[PDB]
RNA sequence: GGAAAACUUGAGUGCAGAAGAGGAAAGUGGAAUUCCAUGUGUAGCGGUGAAAUGCGCAGAGAUAUGGAGGAACACCAGUGGCGAAGGCGACUUUCUGGUCUGUAACUGACGCUGAUGUGCGAAAGCGUGGGGAUCAAACAGGAUUAGAUACCCUGGUAGUCCACGCCGUAAACGAUGAGUGCUAAGUGUUAGGGGGUUUCCGCCCCUUAGUGCUGCAGCUAACGCAUUAAGCACUCCGCCUGG
C-alpha cells in the first residue's frame, strides 16, 4: 500500500561476490515482513561527487518496494549503518 | 534513578536515596563469594594506620575479574547484581563455555547480550580487547596498567577515559582525573563507561548512615589539645596560627604537592590533572 | 577555483576579481562580522529585496 | 564660552556659571573627539 | 621537489600573512608583514603584501620551488596585491583559487561592536 | 568535452529559422517546430549533427589537408576571416570569384600575381 | 487520521438507508474513531500540543451534534451511548 | 511533471559553478517548480550526485 | 416566544484534487568554530583611532591529514508559505492537526459570540539531572577620557543546548476582539482552477481563497484608513471615563 525506494552505496574496493553476498542479504531485508520487492536495479561505478570515508567511486543501487508496515525498511536503516561496507543509505516514499 | 524521602524525621528529612531499578537479581551467586573481614584502619602490628575506619555493615567480597582473559568466547549476561565493596554494580556474565563470573556492569548493559573479551572483538560497550586494537577516540574503561595484571584505571562508578592517540608501544589516554598519560599498547581496557551514574548524588542524610558504610566521626583538628594535633588549643576557638593549615602529623595540608619524584611514570605523564 | 592560463597575471586577475564579486564570499563574510538579531536581519533581507 | 546669570548673589551665582561653564566645554570636545571612525582606505 | 607547490595567502582584516609549500602542503617558507618591521595598523595595507610576498618566495632556496599556483584564504586589503606582486617575483603564477572559510550557518559569531 | 552544450548553443540563438512562406520542404528532419511564421531548428538533432561535423574535420588536418573557409553573407562576412587565422587556413570574405576551384589554371595565374 | 477503508467501513453500521452520509449519527462515529485515533498517538506524543486543538476542536463538533440529536429524538440518541461508548 | 532526484543533467544546469542553488530571480522558473527543485537538489547533495561546493 | 411540519443557501460530512519552515519522535548528512594528537616548518601571532593586557622557542600562528565533541543549518530565501497566537528554515521515515479548490451525493439551523472555567504562550528566570562548541551578564586585567562602574580589547562563570516539572509575563503590536453581510477601480504575488495558446514548457489569457502596494465614495481631531476599513449595519464579549 506504501511505495518506498532506497538507494544504497558500497565500497569501491571490494571484489565480485562479496558485492553480491551483500545485495543478497539485503533483499531478503528488504523482502521481510511483507514486502515484496518490485525490481532491484543497479547502477554502475559512478564518480561521486566529493570524499566520504575518504573514497573516490560507488556501486549505486535501486531497490523498489511496496509495503505497508515500515518494517522491512527501517531493518534496513538498522543494518546498513553497522556494517562498515555500506556507506549511505536513503529510503524515500514515492505517493 | 533516584527516590527522595518525604520529610517524616528530622534524620529523614533531606536524605536521598538510590532505586535499584538496574538491579535484576538481589541475590548474590554462591560460587564467586569469598569472605572479607573487616581491618578497621589497623595492620599488622594491630594498630590503627589509617583513621576513620570501623563497624559497618557486614560484608561478602565477590570475585569479579579485572584481567578479562577467556578469548573469543562469548559471555552472555545473566543479571545485573549489587556489590556492597565498590561505587559500581557487577554483571554476572555466563560464557557459552559455561563458567560464570563477574565483570564490573558497564553504563548501557542489558541482560541476554553477548560480550566478548579477545583481540579479534567488535568495538561494543562490555568488550575487552588490548589498546593497540581499540580505534582512536572511544571511552574505555577498566584499563591494563600492565599487562596480564587486571585493570586498574578508571573502575569508579561511571568512569570513563578516552584514548587520545598512538605512540610506537604506547597509547595516549585522558583520564577522568583530567590527566594526559601514556599506557602500554599491550594492555586491555574495556569498551564503554561504567554504570550507577547516579552513585555520586546520594545524600546519605544521616549521621548512622555514614556509620553503616564504616566511616567513624572525624573529630577536627582546631579542637584538640597541643599534643594531638598542630592546631592544638587557644582559648576559646583560636585561628590556625601557623603559616599553612597542617596533618596530625606535622605536614602542610593546604596546596603542597606529595608526589614522590624521581619516577618511573615521569617519563609517561603528559598533562597534569585538570 | 579556475584556472587561467596562456596570458600574464594582470589579465587572469580581471577573470578573478569577478569570479569572487560572483560569488557568496566577500558579501558572506562581511555579513558574518558580528551577530545580528534574529529579528533584525529580517529587516535588513526586506531592505535588501524592496530596494531591489 | 560664554554664560550669563541674572542672580544677586555673587557667589551662588557662580555656582550656575561654571555649570554652564562645564557644559559648553564637553559640547565643544564631544564634537572634535569623533576622530575616532573606522575608515580603511582602498 | 624542485618547481611544484601551493602558495597559501590569508589576508585578513590586520597582518597579510603568506606562507609557501609544497603541492602535499609542508610548509617550505613563509613570511608576515609583522616580519618586516611593519609593527601595528600598517600591516592592514597593499603595500605591506608588496614586500611580504616575495621575501617569502625569494628566501625559500632550499628545493628551488617556483611555481606557486596561489591559494586565496581571507577578506582582506591587500589580497589582490599580494598576487600582483608575486609576479614581482616572478613565479609563474597559473591557478588562482578563493578558498576561503564560508559556514552553511555553523557557530554563533560574536557580538557587534559599538 | 565532446560537444557545444546546451545552455550556449540556443544562447547564439541558432534555434530560430528563416520564415513559414519561406519553406524548404526537406528541411523536415531538421525542424522542431515554428512558432510565428518562424521555424524552430530541433536542437537536440542539431547536436547529433556538429559532433559529427567535429568527427571528420579532426581527421581532416590530420592528414595535413587544407579547408577552405568561404564567407559572403553581409552578417557574416569577417566573422570567417578572424577564424581562419586562428585555423591558419584560407578565407574567403568578398564574392566567389567565378572559377578559383575549378578555373585556377587561371587563377593561381594571378596568385602568382 | 484514518485510512479510507477504514473510514468506509465505520459509516455502514451506523448508516440509516444507502447513501446517507453526513446523517448525525454516521458523522459522530466516524469522529468516535478519530477521537480515539489521536489521544492514542497523542499518548506516546505527549508534548505534541499543535494536534491537541485538533482533538479538542474535533471533541466539540461531537459533542455539538450529540446536543443536537437529543432536541429532536431521544430514542436515537440512546442508542448510539449503547452501539460505542460514549459517557453522560 | 516531477524532478527526480537521480536525473542529474536536467538537475545540474541548475546548480552552480562552485555548488550553491541559483535564485529563480536569474533562472526563470515559477514558484512550485523551484520549491520541488530544492528538495530533489538536496536529496541528490545528500547521495553524492551533486557536491556541497566544489 | 411555544408546539407540530416543510425547505436549502448558513454550518457540517462525503467524493475528487492540491499546497505548506503546522507540530511530535527517531535516524542521516555537509561546511564552519573550538580542543587534542601528528607531520613539515620559523619568529612573531593576535588586536585597535593608536597601543597594551594575552599567546609563542616546553615550537605559537600558518599549512596538511586524522580524531573527538557541542551548536546551528550558507545557497535556495521572496512586502513568499504555514499556524489560533507565541512561532516555524539541512535531509529522510513513521505518527498526527488544520486550511484552500472543485463537484454536487447527503444531514437539515445542527449556527455565532462566549462571563466563571480549562489549556497553549518569545525571551530571561527557577527546580532536578545532563551536556558544555561558539557566544556571553557578573567578574579580572589592559587602554581611552576631563572623569567611569560606560564605550573598545584580552580572558571568563551562570546562562545559551537537551530531558522533565515550573513560572505565565513582552512595544505578546496590524499599538486595531470575534462573526456575517453590503459598498469605485487599478496593480504585484501565492496554491491552485481553468483556460486560450503552447513553450521546446514558453507563455499569455479569465477563476476561490490568501498575501501586499496605490486610490474614489464615505469616515477621521488631524495624520491617515479605504472589499485585508479605521466606510455602512446587526449580534455578543473584553475594557475606558482628568494627570
Amino acid at each position: 500500500m506504501r511505495t518506498y525506494e532506497v538507494m544504497y552505496i558500497v565500497r569501491p574496493n571490494i571484489e565480485e561476490d562479496a558485492k553480491k553476498a551483500l545485495v543478497e542479504r539485503f533483499n531478503g531485508i528488504l523482502a521481510t515482513e511483507g514486502a515484496e520487492v518490485l525490481e532491484a536495479k543497479d547502477w554502475g561505478k559512478r564518480r561521486l561527487a566529493y570524499e566520504i570515508n575518504d573514497f573516490k567511486d560507488g556501486f549505486y543501487n535501486i531497490v523498489r518496494v511496496k509495503s505497508d508496515n515500515n518494517k522491512a525498511t527501517d531493518e534496513f536503516q538498522r543494518l546498513a549503518k553497522i556494517s562498515d561496507d555500506i556507506i549511505r543509505y536513503m529510503v524515500i516514499r514515492e505517493d | 534513578a533516584i527516590k527522595k524521602y518525604k520529610p517524616i524525621t528530622n534524620g529523614r528529612r533531606n536524605m536521598t536515596s538510590l532505586d535499584f531499578a538496574e538491579i535484576t537479581k538481589t541475590t548474590p551467586e554462591k560460587s564467586l563469594l569469598k569472605p572479607l573481614p573487616k581491618k578497621a584502619g589497623r595492620n599488622n602490628q594491630g594498630k590503627l594506620t589509617v583513621r576513620h575506619h570501623g563497624g559497618g555493615h557486614k560484608r561478602q567480597y565477590r570475585v569479579i575479574d579485572f584481567k578479562r582473559n577467556k578469548d573469543g568466547i562469548n559471555a552472555k549476561v545473566d543479571s545485573i547484581q549489587y556489590d556492597p565493596n565498590r561505587s559500581a554494580n557487577i554483571a554476572l556474565v555466563v560464557y557459552a563455555d559455561g563458567e560464570k563470573r563477574y565483570i564490573i556492569a558497564p553504563k548501557g548493559l542489558e541482560v541476554g547480550q553477548i560480550v566478548e573479551s579477545g583481540a579479534e572483538a567488535d568495538i561494543k560497550v562490555g568488550n575487552a580487547l588490548p589498546l593497540q586494537n581499540i580505534p582512536v577516540g572511544t571511552v574505555v574503561h577498566n584499563i591494563e596498567l600492565k599487562p596480564g595484571k587486571g585493570g586498574q584505571i578508571a573502575r569508579s562508578a561511571g568512569a570513563s577515559a578516552q584514548v587520545l592517540g598512538k605512540e610506537g608501544k604506547y597509547v595516549l589516554i585522558r583520564l577522568r582525573s583530567g590527566e594526559v598519560r601514556m599506557i602500554l599498547s599491550t594492555c586491555r581496557a574495556t569498551i564503554g563507561q561504567v554504570g550507577n551514574l547516579q552513585h555520586e548524588l546520594v545524600n546519605v542524610g544521616k549521621a548512622g548512615r555514614s556509620r553503616w558504610k564504616g566511616i567513624r566521626p572525624t573529630v577536627r583538628g582546631s579542637v584538640m589539645n597541643p599534643n594531638d594535633h598542630p592546631h592544638g588549643g587557644g582559648e576559646g576557638r583560636a585561628p590556625i596560627g601557623r603559616p599553612s593549615p597542617m596533618s596530625p602529623w606535622g605536614k602542610p595540608t593546604l596546596g603542597k604537592k606529595t608526589r614522590r619524584g624521581k619516577k618511573s611514570s615521569d617519563k609517561l605523564i603528559v598533562r597534569g590533572r585538570k | 577555483t579556475v584556472v587561467r592560463k596562456n596570458e600574464s597575471l594582470e589579465d587572469a586577475l580581471r577573470r578573478f576579481k569577478r569570479s569572487v564579486s560572483k560569488s557568496g564570499t566577500i558579501q558572506e563574510v562581511r555579513k558574518r562580522e558580528f551577530y545580528e538579531k534574529p529579528s533584525v536581519k529580517r529587516k535588513k533581507k526586506s531592505e535588501a529585496a524592496r530596494k531591489r | 564660552l560664554r554664560a550669563e546669570e541674572r542672580n544677586d548673589d555673587l557667589y551662588a551665582g557662580i555656582d550656575l556659571i561654571n555649570n554652564k561653564l562645564e557644559r559648553q566645554v564637553r559640547k565643544y570636545k564631544t564634537r572634535i573627539n569623533r576622530k575616532s571612525r573606522d575608515r580603511g582606505d582602498q | 621537489n624542485i618547481e611544484n607547490g601551493v602558495a597559501h595567502i590569508r589576508s585578513t582584516f590586520n597582518n597579510t600573512i603568506v606562507t609557501i609549500t609544497d603541492e602535499f602542503g609542508n610548509a617550505l617558507s613563509w613570511s608576515s608583514a609583522g616580519a618586516l618591521g611593519f609593527k601595528g595598523s600598517k600591516k592592514s595595507t597593499p603595500f605591506a603584501a608588496q614586500m611580504a610576498s616575495e621575501t617569502a618566495s625569494k628566501s625559500a632556496m632550499e628545493h628551488g620551488l617556483k611555481t606557486v599556483e596561489v591559494t586565496v584564504k581571507g577578506p582582506g586589503p591587500g589580497r589582490e596585491s599580494a598576487i600582483r606582486a608575486l609576479q614581482s617575483a616572478g613565479l609563474e603564477v597559473t591557478a588562482i583559487r578563493d578558498v576561503t572559510p564560508v559556514p552553511h550557518n555553523g557557530c554563533r559569531p560574536p557580538k557587534r561592536r559599538r | 568535452m565532446a560537444v557545444i552544450s546546451m545552455k550556449q548553443l540556443l544562447e547564439a540563438g541558432v534555434h530560430f529559422g528563416h520564415q513559414t512562406r519561406r519553406w524548404n520542404p526537406k528541411m523536415k528532419k531538421y525542424i522542431f517546430t515554428e512558432r510565428n511564421g518562424i521555424y524552430i531548428i530541433d536542437l537536440q538533432k542539431t547536436v547529433k549533427k556538429v559532433d559529427e561535423a567535429y568527427n571528420f574535420l579532426k581527421q581532416v588536418s590530420e592528414d595535413g589537408g587544407q579547408v577552405l573557409f568561404v564567407g559572403t553573407k553581409k552578417q557574416a562576412q569577417e566573422s570567417v576571416k578572424s577564424e581562419a587565422e586562428r585555423a591558419g587556413q584560407f578565407y574567403i570574405n568578398q564574392r566567389w570569384l567565378g572559377g578559383l576551384l575549378t578555373n585556377y589554371k587561371t587563377i593561381s595565374k594571378r596568385i602568382k600575381r | 487520521a484514518i485510512s479510507q477503508e477504514r473510514k468506509n467501513e465505520i459509516i455502514k453500521e451506523y448508516r440509516v438507508h444507502e447513501t446517507d452520509t453526513g446523517s448525525p449519527e454516521v458523522q459522530i462515529a466516524v469522529l468516535t474513531a478519530e477521537i480515539n485515533a489521536v489521544n492514542e498517538h497523542l499518548r506516546t506524543h505527549k508534548k505534541d500540543h499543535h494536534s491537541r486543538r485538533g482533538l479538542l476542536k474535533m471533541v466539540g463538533r461531537r459533542r455539538h451534534l450529540l446536543n443536537y440529536l437529543r432536541s429532536k429524538d431521544i430514542q436515537r440518541y440512546r442508542e448510539l451511548i449503547k452501539s460505542l461508548g460514549i459517557r453522560r | 511533471t516531477h524532478i527526480d532526484y537521480k536525473d542529474t543533467e536536467l538537475l545540474k544546469r541548475f546548480i552552480s559553478e562552485r555548488g550553491k542553488i541559483l535564485p529563480r530571480r536569474v533562472t526563470g522558473t515559477s514558484a512550485k517548480y523551484q520549491r520541488m527543485l530544492t528538495t530533489a537538489i538536496k536529496r541528490s547533495r545528500h547521495m553524492a550526485l551533486l557536491p556541497y561546493v566544489k
